[PDB]
Order: structure tokens, then sequence, then C-alpha cells
């Protein structure tokens, strides 16, 4: 993102992204300016409210006065609070699941980070407090099983990052698992200047995508639900082209 | 008065204008336990107070100790407080030490007392201006003499002014405990006058008003016709709720048990029939035979009994029952259907709702035993909504099973011959026998009562005595003694009805234990319900003899 | 005559299909699950009919080995309006669906049984002493003819039929019929003891 | 909440090894630093079940004295019934002092 | 949200706060016409709509603002065309006679009808029991579309054009968990 064409485009940005992350079978990057404005926004919302209750209050208790009238008072009040409750609750979700990815697949981010060839780096995935995280419990986790268990194994297979013999400890993401899609189209209104899109008998604009294990070719039209796998899907996902349910 | 009748509404915008808040709890209520038309009011007063979304808070509670206590406990935060069910009767100020210069500023706080006793403290009316009442109608026109004197009363010769207000006041006082009015009335009064009345309202006004038929029935005839014109002024849908005046009887759950058995335990049957010797059970036998219905047809489940004789029984009861002189068990009384449900009535309902009150589920025992009344009172109260029928259908059995049981105990008592005929008023005491420990509940021994005294009056005796009741917890060595007024009979003109009789039962164990170091507890909200030692029954007992009662 | 059963078909459906409490259609589901269990069968409590109507339950007390037929063909309509669709237009391996009651009436004994319970539905207890062995018994007969030879058809119900007199339309016997083993339809029936 | 619950779940937690029990410490230490740091408005180890309704029905279920809330205290008399704000009571609810959401 | 295995699937409360974040029509009983007062200038809805409204008159707001308002005396919300029993007519007479493709019909489907059935009831202008039973009727038809098409399960993909939200979600742990079954026996046989 590079501006904000209304805060409720920031609210269903975030909503498709958690969506999109719920059902994902690999972590995701992450989109550090969406939160970014939020966090902000949720400080100025918290400020304005806590500063008119304090006005009310010290109104009320100054002096006996007049009593703030109920129409217009407690209704706004009400709705402003009960939508940061909201919004609160749904990044709390998006946390903790990203929270949970990242403790499964520690390991294996940890043994691709190292790697000089890969373009993709840790940075760009991850929050700060999320590589702090990564690396404390793979710390901790280590010391805990080496001195539990590995203090007594032998030095040749003491190392717990060993990818030789006959079972590998690396838990790489499942790109094939089947996921329901809904192709979404083209974000944009005219959702008809994409290079990518073909056409059919009766019109009827569609996406075409093979599947190399099995030599096909399968036609996404704009408007069905279908049930494909993820590992040839990635793209249409990451160009906000179809959208995970 | 303080609150008159047409005042409810500006005294209840009051209530908003000190209670209505976003993220306060500025409304507490106190109620009553152990009573029907409380708990009914208490509903009505939180759906009320649920529709605005006034927050707040419900506790029950049982003695004047718990309510000093929860009243000590309280913030200066609460504006607002609500006490349903007592506090008529005494001067809260010097109860709970309440000083009008503490919450001067005026108006700091305010307590709204809503009772039903028509003796009641005159002082807490003219003296106080921190604690307000809803009257029903009984300062302007009674007490038209006894605020002159107490206005009064608030060169030597003058003292006979002072003599003649000492007089005023003590005639005034020195009455006996009664009721008058209902507090759910009262508040679908208000509700009538604001405009929120609903099915659900007038519901819960019919169960309040209902709930006073064995003791009240003056109370209950004065104010029925107005619940009818109210009820007339306000295909079978899964959905449907109807409300009808249908036909019903003196029967104890004669829609849910054979009929048979709604004849045995009838209280009212049982005191025109003698039912505990076998002269009743023939007479029965008889009545049976002469109506026309089998022995082993009657035994039946009401849902199963022949629809037929079910349609006629009508008839077959005005033909029948004028010979055996039962002419009075027909009465008009309230039916709720809702969808294919089933029907309920009234009666079977509160009956429901007071057996499930007795029965669900030293000092350390008796508060063990206060908190399980509270518990069951608060299972009492989720038993009231809709939603729930196993809350019910257990309370209409645990109510067979309590009737059973009280039935068996009189029985007992009566063959036993136990009640002594003193000169003043009867006496008898449950020394030993089976299942006593049920009695510790105050209303159980009450129901035990009203079927004794309902007995006794159906009698040739020509005596109208106070009645004395008495039981034993072996585990604590105390007697719980519970005094009893006497009833006309229910076949009684109105003529003969020109002031209920009072119970000086709470005047005479006050005065003896003001004068005498007796080892007793006076703390229920019954002020003729007491706890008194083993030891200490007896020389009490003459004492009540030889005292002016 | 084929008038009433058709009201007393159609009031028994009306029973199924718009009996709910709160939010539940009871009878539905049941039927549904049952169907997919492949236990073609349906229980029906008294008091709900009798809260729902009380003249299906009145008919029903009066003549039940008449009525209750006509119950049970109603479950199996149901069943095949809510279980298969019409496609505009098979196996259709859907026998007559038994009906099972339930009830809280007064019990009676045994020997309390006399003239005046001939008819009637009763509810008693007692203790099984022996049981016997199952046996078949027809429900759908294949009758083929033997000088006419044509095939016909027979549907026999259990509560409460013999060889037709004269053939179908020549100058055959007076009863010229067999009975076709094959493609005829069985079921099991069993003796027991009350003590 | 990090907090492992001594006060109230295992009493003893003398079932696990030491080296279980030193992680469990550290691991509610990480807890509690992780929302120190950007996320210090939202709470994340609070309840995960959508905000559905804003005023409900709450029934006490052991005793205490009196709490200070926000404007407001919430005296827990044993065995009582508030009608109180959803946003107000899921700590007490989540510790186990209330009932019948 | 780990919870164990509640972090693939969506659970039921977390549908009903997704359909409820929906727009919706309002006739508000109240005025709120600023002076020629309090502003709501909330974050995630225009509130133009709510601080211009007057009495009487349409406007559309989001569905749990008009619950909110519902609870008072503040409103009276506007049942959809599609909940009435001449368009359910036409619908189910659309399944029965197409016996291949499940009808159009908006994805909060059951969902907004729960809502509305709990909580907007005597605002309907036909009744209660009919609608719902022909809800039901449809739920049913749908459910024995979906169990006859369910039969063929493709290792490579499959089509659903009309199904709602709930309808996917209480298939999906079957559905993905087979077809990933046979994927892999597939792959592991090359
Ligand atoms: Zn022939």
């Amino acid at each position: 993102t590079q501006i904000y064409v209304s805060p409720q485009q920031d609210f269903s940005d975030l909503m498709k992204s958690w969506k999109n992350e719920r059902c994902s079978p690999e972590l995701l990057p992450y989109p550090h300016q969406l939160m970014k404005r939020l966090l902000n926004r949720i400080s100025m919302q918290s400020q304005l409210i806590e500063n008119i209750s304090m006005g009310f209050l010290d109104m009320q208790n100054a002096s006996n006065a007049n009593p703030p009238m109920p129409n217009e008072s407690k209704l706004p009040l009400l709705c402003m609070e009960t939508e940061l409750e909201r919004l609160k609750f749904v990044i709390r979700s998006y946390i903790r699941c990203r929270l949970s990815k990242i403790d499964k697949f520690s390991l294996y981010l940890r043994q691709l980070n190292e790697d000089e060839n890969s373009l993709i780096s840790l940075t760009d995935l991850l929050s700060k407090d999320e590589i702090k995280y990564h690396d404390t419990h793979s710390l901790i986790w280590l010391k805990l099983v080496n001195d539990s268990i590995l203090k007594y194994m032998p030095e040749e297979l003491q190392a717990i990052n060993d990818t030789e013999g006959s079972v590998n400890m690396i838990d790489e993401p499942d790109w094939n698992k089947f996921v329901f899609i809904h192709v979404n189209g083209p974000p944009d209104g005219k959702w008809n200047e994409d290079p990518l899109l073909q056409e059919n008998e009766f019109g009827k604009p569609c996406y075409t995508v093979t599947i190399p294990d099995l030599k096909e070719e399968v036609e996404l039209t704009i408007g069905s639900i279908y049930v494909m796998r993820y590992e040839v899907i990635r793209d249409l996902l990451r160009d906000d082209k179809v959208a995970l349910i | 008065m303080y609150y008159g009748i047409s005042q409810f509404s500006e005294a209840y915008n009051k209530i908003l204008r000190n209670s209505s808040s976003h993220s306060s709890c500025q409304l507490v209520i106190f109620v009553s336990c152990l009573n029907i038309d409380a708990l009914c009011a208490t509903k009505m007063l939180s759906l009320l107070f649920k529709k605005q979304l006034v927050q707040s808070q419900i506790v029950p509670i049982f003695g004047y100790s718990e309510l000093r206590r929860h009243y000590s406990q309280l913030d200066d935060n609460i504006n607002s407080l609500l006490l349903v069910g007592f506090g008529g009767v005494i001067d809260l100020e010097a109860f709970l030490e309440i000083d009008p210069q503490e919450y001067v500023i005026s108006f700091r706080r305010d307590i709204y007392v809503l009772d039903a006793h028509r003796p009641w403290n005159l002082d807490n009316i003219f003296g106080s201006q921190i604690i307000q009442c809803f009257d029903d109608g009984t300062v302007d026109d009674t007490l038209g003499e006894q605020k002159e004197a107490y206005y009064k009363l608030l060169r030597k010769q003058r003292k006979k002014q002072i003599h003649e207000y000492e007089g005023v006041l003590e005639e005034y006082y020195s009455q006996g405990t009664t009721v008058v009015n209902s507090i759910s009335a009262q508040i679908y009064s208000l509700l009538s006058a604001i405009g929120e009345t609903n099915l659900s309202n007038l519901w819960l006004n019919i169960l309040g008003t209902t709930s006073l038929d064995i003791a009240y029935a003056q109370v209950y005839n004065r104010l029925y016709p107005l619940l009818q014109d109210e009820v007339k002024r306000l295909v079978k849908t899964p959905d449907t709720l109807t409300l009808n005046i249908q036909p019903d009887y003196y029967l104890f759950l004669l829609r849910h048990s054979s009929l048979y058995d709604s004849f045995y335990y009838s209280n009212y049957v049982n005191a025109k029939l003698s039912l505990w010797n076998e002269n009743g059970k023939k007479r029965l036998h008889k009545m049976f035979a002469r109506m026309g219905i089998p022995l082993s047809t009657a035994q039946e489940t009401w849902l199963y009994m022949d629809h037929s004789i079910k349609r006629e029984l009508g008839i077959i009861f005005d033909k029948n029952l004028d010979r055996y002189g039962l002419q009075d068990i027909i009465r008009d009384g309230f039916v709720r259907t809702l969808g294919y449900r089933g029907s309920i009535s009234a009666s079977e309902f509160v009956e429901a709702l007071t057996a499930l009150l007795e029965v669900g589920n030293s000092a350390q025992k008796l508060t063990n035993l206060r908190k399980r009344w509270v518990s069951n009172f608060w299972l009492s109260w989720d038993a009231l909504d809709d939603r729930k029928v196993e809350l019910l259908n257990r309370g209409i059995q645990l109510a067979q099973d309590l009737q059973r049981a009280i039935f068996n105990t009189g029985v007992a008592i009566l063959e036993k011959k136990l009640i002594k005929h003193l000169r003043i008023y009867r006496l008898c005491v449950l020394q030993d026998g089976p299942d006593l420990d049920l009695y510790r509940n105050p209303l159980t021994l009450l129901r035990l009562g009203n079927w004794l005294i309902e007995c006794c009056a159906e009698s040739e005796d020509k005596q109208l005595l106070p009645m004395v009741l008495a039981s034993i917890d072996e585990n604590t060595d105390t007697y719980l003694v519970a005094g009893l007024t006497p009833r006309y009979p229910r076949g009684l003109d109105t003529i003969h009805t020109k002031k209920p009789i009072l119970n000086n039962f709470s005047m005479a164990f006050q005065q003896i234990t003001a004068e005498t170091d007796a080892k007793v507890r006076i703390d229920n909200f019954e002020s003729s319900i007491i706890e008194i030692r083993r030891e200490d029954l007896s020389p009490f007992l003459e004492k009540l003899t030889l005292s002016g009662l | 005559n084929d008038d009433d059963n058709t009201e007393i078909i159609k009031s028994f459906k009306n029973f199924i299909l718009e009996f709910r409490l709160d939010s539940q259609f009871i009878y539905r589901d049941q039927l549904r699950n049952n169907i997919l269990v492949k236990n073609y069968s349906l229980t029906v409590n008294m008091e709900h009919l009798i809260g729902y109507n009380e003249d299906i339950y009145k008919k029903l007390s009066d003549e039940p080995s008449d009525i209750i037929p006509l119950f049970e063909t109603a479950i199996t309509q149901v069943a095949k309006r809510i279980s298969i669709l019409s496609r505009a237009q098979l196996l259709n391996s859907l026998p007559t669906f038994q009906l099972i009651l339930n009830s809280n009436a007064n019990q009676i004994p045994l020997r309390d049984l006399d003239s005046e319970h001939v008819s009637k539905i009763v509810r008693l207890s007692g203790i099984i002493i022996s049981t016997s062995v199952l046996s078949s018994r027809a429900t759908y007969l294949s009758i083929m003819c033997r000088n006419c030879r044509h095939t016909t058809s027979i549907t026999i119900n259990n509560f409460n039929v013999s060889l037709p007199r004269s053939c179908l339309s020549k100058n055959c016997g007076p009863d010229p019929y067999i009975i076709i083993h094959e493609s005829s339809k069985f079921i099991d029936q069993q003796f027991l003891k009350l003590q | 909440n990090g907090l492992d619950l001594m006060s109230s779940s295992q009493q003893d937690t003398n079932n696990l090894s030491h080296q279980e029990q030193e992680y469990l410490k550290e691991y509610c230490d990480l807890i509690t630093d992780l929302k120190s740091g950007d996320l210090v408005d939202i709470d994340l180890s609070g309840s995960l079940v959508p905000p559905s309704d804003v005023f409900i029905d709450v029934r006490v279920l052991k005793d205490a004295g009196e709490i200070q809330t926000e404007y407001g205290v919430f005296n827990l008399i044993k065995d009582s019934q508030f009608f109180v704000r959803q946003s107000d009571v899921e700590r007490l609810i989540q510790q186990g002092y209330l009932q019948k959401i | 949200s780990l919870p164990a295995h509640l972090q693939q699937t969506f659970s039921p409360e977390e549908i009903q706060f997704i359909v409820e974040n929906e727009p919706i029509k309002i006739f508000p009983r109240i005025t709120t016409r600023q002076k020629i007062h309090t502003r709501w200038q909330l974050i995630t809805t225009d509130d133009k709509a709510l601080n211009n409204m007057v009495a009487m008159r349409s406007t559309e707001v989001v569905l749990w603002i008009a619950l909110l308002l519902k609870q008072q005396s503040k409103c009276s919300i506007v049942a959809p065309q599609w909940l009435t029993t001449k368009e359910l007519d036409r619908k189910i007479q659309y399944e029965k006679t197409h016996p291949d493709r499940f009808s159009e019909l908006p994805w909060n489907w059951l969902v907004l009808a729960r809502i509305l059935f709990n909580k907007a009831k005597d605002d309907f202008h036909d009744p209660i029991h009919e609608l719902r039973g022909k809800i039901q009727d449809l739920r049913e038809i749908r459910q024995i579309k979906v169990l006859k098409g369910l039969k063929y399960l493709n290792e490579s993909h499959l089509q659903l054009d009309n199904l709602s939200l709930l309808e996917i979600n209480e298939l999906r742990p079957f559905i993905t968990e087979i077809m990933d079954k046979l994927r892999e026996i597939h792959t592991a046989s090359l």
C-alpha cells in the first residue's frame, strides 16, 4: 500500500489478508503499512473516547448541574467501543494464527534464512517481534532438548538439523494441499484489462492453469467456486486474483 | 402518603436520572426470599430495567442480620436501592443508623421500600425524607387522625393534648399484622400507567395475585375483577399463545395427576369429607359410583382419560356435587397454552413453584441452610422462563411428593390427638416421628399449618383460637415455633368479613423476649416465626399463657 | 370410502411435515438420520400426537388395526418425498416403513385382561421365558395363472386375503393360480412367551 | 495470561520434569515480554470468541469483596446476578469467578 | 488460533460475525439531523449516513448497528426480497425442475435467515412458520443434491457453483482430506 482511499478499504484488506492466512498451508509475507495505519487509528480513537469520557465525568461531578441527555449520548460511545473491540479481536486472531504458523515451521525458516541464494529474507516475511520470538524460542527449545536427551546421544548424530540418512527432520509446508477458492477476477472496476484472462463460448472470461504432474489444463471462470491444489495457484493468490474460502 | 398511586411514574423517572449510566452499576435490588409475590415483582422489574439497558444486580436475603450486613457492605456509589417484600413494619433509620445530615448535599441516596404488610411504622413516613415507600392508598384515608397527633407531638393544663396524642399513638399501635394488597399488582398498575403492558407482564401479575388464594382470599376476591377485565382487554399455529378464562376447581394438580388422586389430596375435600379415617374413603367411593366414573377409569392419567367424560365432567360435577355439599369447589381460573406443549393453570404453576422453592438441588449449619434456601430461590427464578420445562416437571413431581408427605404426617397427628385444647390457644408439638427433617423449612411448616387449620375450621366447634405449631431439629436441639391465625370457612358471606383476623403472635413474642432473658433468635422476615431452645420452650409457653395476648 | 383414507393419510402427513417445537422439525430429521443408516422405521410419542390434534389420537384409539397401516404408508410417502429427487420424471427399494410407538399410560396386569380389552391398545409388563425361531412371511406375492397364464401382484399387510375367484378378463377353473416364489418379497416374524 | 495460575489445572505441577518446569517459566516470560512491544494496546491472551452481544446476564460463583472498575465498583456478593457490559467481566469469567454467560 | 485443530477451518461464530459485517436497510424511528448532538465519527463505516439521518426514510447501515438499534425502539428492519413466499416458491420450483444445478442464492444463505428469525420477528409481512418450513425444504433439497454430487471425487479438481458458506464449511474437512489422500496415493505411485 502507498495511500489510503478510505479506512474501510484498509479494513477490507485486513479481513481478506486474515482469511487468506487462516487457510493457506504456507507462511505469507507481512503487510507492515496496513497495521502501521491501523494501530495509530486505534490510538487516536482510544484517546478521543477517553477525553470525552473525562469531560462528561468532570461536568457531572463538579456540581449537580444537568445530567447528560440520554439521547445521542450513550449510543455513539457504545458503537465506537464495540467497533474497537471487534477490530482488536480480528487483529488478535490474525496475530495468533501467524504465531502458531511460525512456531510450526521454525527450523525450516531458520534453515532458509541463512541461505544466501534465497531472494526471500526473514525481514520481509516477519515483524521484528516475531523475529525475536523465533530466535528465543529456537534457542530455548534447543537448550532443553540438548540438556534432556542429546547430551547422552552420540556425537555423529547429535545435530538436530540433519537432512541425511533415512528420515529428514525438516518440515516443509505442503504446497499440494487442496483449498477452496472463489475466482474474484481483477480487482479493478474494468476487470478486463488483465493480460492473462481469455474467453470461452458465451463470453465468460476465464483463467487457464496447468498441472505439471497430471498434464491437464483447467479453466477457471469468474464467479465459480472450485476445489484446486495450492501449488498451482500461488501467483493468482498473491495478485489478489482469487480468494480462498 | 409519600408516593401515591398517581405519582409512581414521577418517582420512576427520578430513578433513571440517578441510575442510567454508561459503565457504572447504580442500582441494587434486595428481595424478600421465600415469597412468590416478591419473585414476580422482581421478574417484572428485571424485564423493565433490561429494556432500557439499565445495569443492575439482584441479591437475595433471608434475615434482618443479612439485610443489615449487606447494607453496611454497600458503597456510596449506589445512588438507588430497592427493598421489595419487607421493611414496612420497622423503622429503617434506627435499624441502619442513618444520619440525614450525612446524606444531605439533599438526596445523596434513595431507598425505595415496596411492601404489602398493612400495619407499618408511622414514623418511617412522617419523620424521614431519605426513606420513601409506595402507598397502596391507605395513608390518605385511614390515617387521617394519627398524623395529626404525630405532627402535634413532633400553661400547666396543656398536658391534656400530650396525653391525648400518646393515647392515639398507642391505639394506632398494638394491631395485628395483615396483608391488604399485592406488590405485583402495584407494579402492573405502574406498567399500565406507563404503557409497557404485554402478555408476559400479565402472566406474572396473574401469578403474583393467585399466590394469595390460600391465605388472603378476601384480597384475591377484591382484586380478581381487575385481572378479568384486563385479560378481556388484551388455527393452532406452533407459535400461538392463549390466555383464557376456563372453569377450574380446588384440586391438586388436576391436569397432571389422576382424578382419583386429585380428589384424594385436595385440602377442601379432605376437610369436608374426613378422609383420614375409613368413612371418608367410603363416602368418596359412593361419590365416584354415583357420578358414574369407573374406579379403574378414574385412576388413569388426564391425557389418556376418556374424551367423552373429560367433555362432560362439568355437567357431571354440577349434577352430583350438591348432595355432598362440595358446590364451592367450582371457580374460574386462568389457563395458558403455547403451541403443542400442553395446558397449565395458574394454581398448578404456583404449586410447582412453591414446591421447587421447598425442595431442590449450630450457626455454621444455620448459615448453610440459609444459603441452600437462597440457591433454591435462584433455581426457582431460573425456572420462570419459557425455554425450560425439565425445571417445571421436576417441580410438579416434587409437589406431589411433598403433598403426600404432608398428608401422611397430618393423618398421624389427627390419629394421635396431639392438639391440646387450652383455654386461649390450641397447641401441638411434633416431638417425634418420621421424616421430621423436612419441616426445617418455614414455608413447609406453613403448608402443614394451613392444612391443619382448614381441618380444624371444617368442624362443629364454635371457637376461633390461634394455633401454635412446633417442630424439632435434633442437630441443633432447637424448636421452630410458628404462630397461625384462625380462618373462616371458605363458603361464607361478606357480611362477617368486616376485618380480617389479625396476628398478635409477633407482639407477644417480642414482649416476652424483651421482658425475659430467653434464648431465642427472631430474625426471619416473618415476625410470627421464631426459633426457641428445647429446654426454654416450656417456661416461655407458660409465660405466653399468662401474658395478655 | 377412499376419500376417508385419503383424508386420514393427508392428516398424518401434515402432522409429520408440520410438527415443530422451538426451531426444529424433529420427525423429518429423524427420518433423514434413519434413512442414512438404513433403518426404515419411525417412532411416534403419544403426547406429541395428542398435543397436535386430538381427533387423530381418538381415531387411532378407536380402531387401531384399520388405521395404523394408513399411517405406516403415509410415512413411506413422506420418506420418498424427502429422500429422492423427481428428476423431471430406478431402484426405489423402499419397503413399507415400520411404525413404533411409545406411551406412558397406566399399566394393566396380565390377569386383569378380559373381554373389554379386545382390539384395544394396552400397555403391560412381564418376563420373557422363551423365544421362538424366526419364520418368513410374504408381503408382495407374484401370482401366475395356469390356463390363461397371466401375471398379477398381491400386496399383503400384516394387520387384521385368498386366491381370487375366477380369472381376470377363457373358462378357467375356480382358482387356477400358483405362487411364483422368485420375484417375491418376504419379512421376518417371531413368537415370544410372557409370564 | 502467562501467569501459570498457581492460585487454582494441576495444583503443584510436580508431574513435570524440572527441565520442563524451567521451560514453562521461560515461556511465560516470553509471553509476558511479547505483548510489551508494539502491541501494548491489545491483550493477546484474551478471548477468541467473536463479540456477539453488548449486554449479558452473568451469575456469581465465588464470594469476594468489592472490585473497582472504570467509573464503577462491582461487589461480588455470593450467588448474585449482574446485568453488565460484556467487555467488563471477561477477565473474571476466564478466572472462574463468574458463571452463566 | 491454535486450539488443537481449530486453526484450519472457521467456527460457526466466526461465520456469523463475517456475515453480520454486511450492509442492510433500515427505517429509523428517531431523527438525528444536525442543527442548521454528538458526532458518530466511526472509522470502519461511513458516518454521513448515520449523522444525516431523518425518521421514516430509507438508508443503509451495517447489520450489527441495525441489530443494536433494534434492541431499543430506534429501528425497523426491512426484510430482503428473497425472504418471502412468492420468491421461495419459484426458487424451489427451479431446484425441482433442474436436477444438476444449484440455484443462485446469496452466500449468506441460512445465516441472515437465522438472525432475522431470531431477532426481527414482528416486522415480517408473512407468517414466520411458513417461511421457516420453506427454508427447511430448500435446505433439504440442496442437501440431497450435494450428497448426490459428492460421489465423484477426482484427484484433479471439482466445481461447486452456488454453495453457501455453512455448506462449504461443514464439508471442507472431509472432502479436503479425502482428495489429499487420493493425491498422495497417486503421486507415490509414479
Ligand atoms: Zn385368463
